[PDB]
Parts: structure tokens; C-alpha cells; sequence
């Protein structure tokens, strides 16, 4: 999971 | 209907960027009008940069822009300790209709697990609409921003919706809409993560609303  | 709470999030939705004083502005994420010239919008945008209060904070509304200096907005979080996702005043910004009714309360976030949902966002201002697979909600979930050196940090905040779905960057800020119909499609929070075909957002309540 990443920041978007 | 989904399509008619995503009409009312899509008009509140601006662009929020950030900027040295007279440098570029560099557009970031969404970030959604609730009320008179509150926004919510994730504090990742702007929280882990040096010097975050000497840059200038920038609203895009339709092509329109509104700026202010970052220690002329007021932050107020939403509930007790880290939750990203803050309450912004821009004493700039024109007037949002009042969109906060349309929140899910606390009391129905049952009502909304184990269905569909609907990611109404845009990428720098063009509205997309992105299906989320049955809900779960995660009472801690885990993710990692990328600042702008290339550098990574982790991030934890509690109560977090998740969905299977496919999102892409500059998405953040946007609204996780229910397809429950019978809690009126309720807004259910923020986008603040996306990654492995699996999105995230932040429990956003009418309740928290109360701390203005
Ligand atoms: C989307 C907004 N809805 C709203 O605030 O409704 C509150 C309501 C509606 C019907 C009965 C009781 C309360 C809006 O723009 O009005």
C-alpha cells in the first residue's frame, strides 16, 4: 500500500 | 443514488497544491470542501516536508486559484492522535455547500461493511469514478508515503476502510461513497492509500464535524  | 452523492462530492472537490513563495506550484491531491471554508484534505500532502508553514497552500477550483500563506490555515484534527486526514479552514476559499449531512454517522458504519463503494475523485481535476470491491474496515491500517526526496515513511491510522480496487496517483482527497442506498449512499471517508489492487481510505463521521 501506498500513498495516492 | 451513488451517482447523485458523487454529483455533490465532485463539485466540492478541489485541487491542492504546494509551493515554495514565488516558485512552482506542485498540484499534489484532492481535497474535499465540507462546510462554509472548511476542507478535509490528508496532512501527508504537506506534513512531512521541511518548513511546511513558510510554503504557500493552493486551491484549484474549476481553474480558479486560491492561495495562502500554510501558517494562515487553520488545522484541526478529527478525533484524538494521528488520523491524516484533517479539517482545513482556508479563510480564501469561496464558500462550499454544507456536504457534512451527507456523512455516514458513527452509529451506521455497520450498514456499510460487505458492499460495494464507489471512489469518487479526480486525477488533477478530472472526475473519475472508481469501484471498490465489498468493504471491510480495518481498526488499524498500515501504509507508506513517498516523500518528495524518494524517500518512504511509514503512516497508521485507525479505523480504515478496504476495498479491492484499482486507484492511481493524485487520487487522494477524493470520497469513498456507500452503495447502500438505504443509509442514502453515505459518504464514508477520505482517500489517503492505493497499492496491490487494494484501497484505503479514512473513516470520516457527521460526528467529527463537531470539532468544526
Ligand atoms: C445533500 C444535502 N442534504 C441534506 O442536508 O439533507 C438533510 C435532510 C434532508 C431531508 C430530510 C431531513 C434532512 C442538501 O444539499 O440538502
Amino acid at each position: 500500500l501506498f500513498f495516492e | 443514488s451513488t451517482l447523485e452523492i458523487a454529483g455533490l462530492v465532485r463539485k466540492n472537490l478541489v485541487q491542492f497544491g504546494v509551493g515554495e513563495k514565488n516558485g512552482s506550484v506542485r498540484w499534489v491531491m484532492n481535497a474535499l470542501g465540507v462546510k462554509d471554508d472548511w476542507l478535509l484534505v490528508p496532512s501527508h500532502a504537506y506534513k512531512f516536508e521541511k518548513d511546511y508553514e513558510m510554503m504557500e497552500f493552493y486551491f484549484n477550483r474549476g481553474g480558479t486559484y486560491y492561495s495562502i500563506s500554510a501558517g494562515n490555515v487553520v488545522i484541526q484534527s478529527l478525533d484524538v492522535g494521528f488520523q491524516d486526514v484533517v479539517l482545513m479552514k482556508v479563510p480564501t476559499i469561496p464558500k462550499f455547500r454544507d456536504i457534512t449531512q451527507h456523512f455516514i454517522k458513527k452509529g451506521d458504519v455497520p450498514r456499510a461493511l460487505n458492499r460495494l463503494a464507489t471512489l469518487v475523485t479526480t486525477v488533477n481535476g478530472t472526475p473519475m469514478l472508481i469501484s471498490e470491491g465489498p468493504l471491510k474496515m480495518e481498526e488499524k491500517a498500515t501504509y507508506v508515503h513517498k516523500k518528495n526526496d524518494g524517500t518512504t515513511v511509514d503512516l497508521t491510522v485507525d479505523q480504515a476502510w478496504r476495498g479491492k480496487g484499482e486507484g492511481l496517483p493524485g487520487m487522494c482527497g477524493g470520497a469513498l461513497v456507500s452503495s447502500n442506498q438505504s443509509i442514502q449512499n453515505a459518504i464514508l471517508g477520505i482517500h489517503v492509500a492505493g497499492g496491490n489492487s487494494i484501497l484505503v481510505a479514512k473513516l470520516v463521521t457527521q460526528e467529527m464535524f463537531q470539532n468544526i
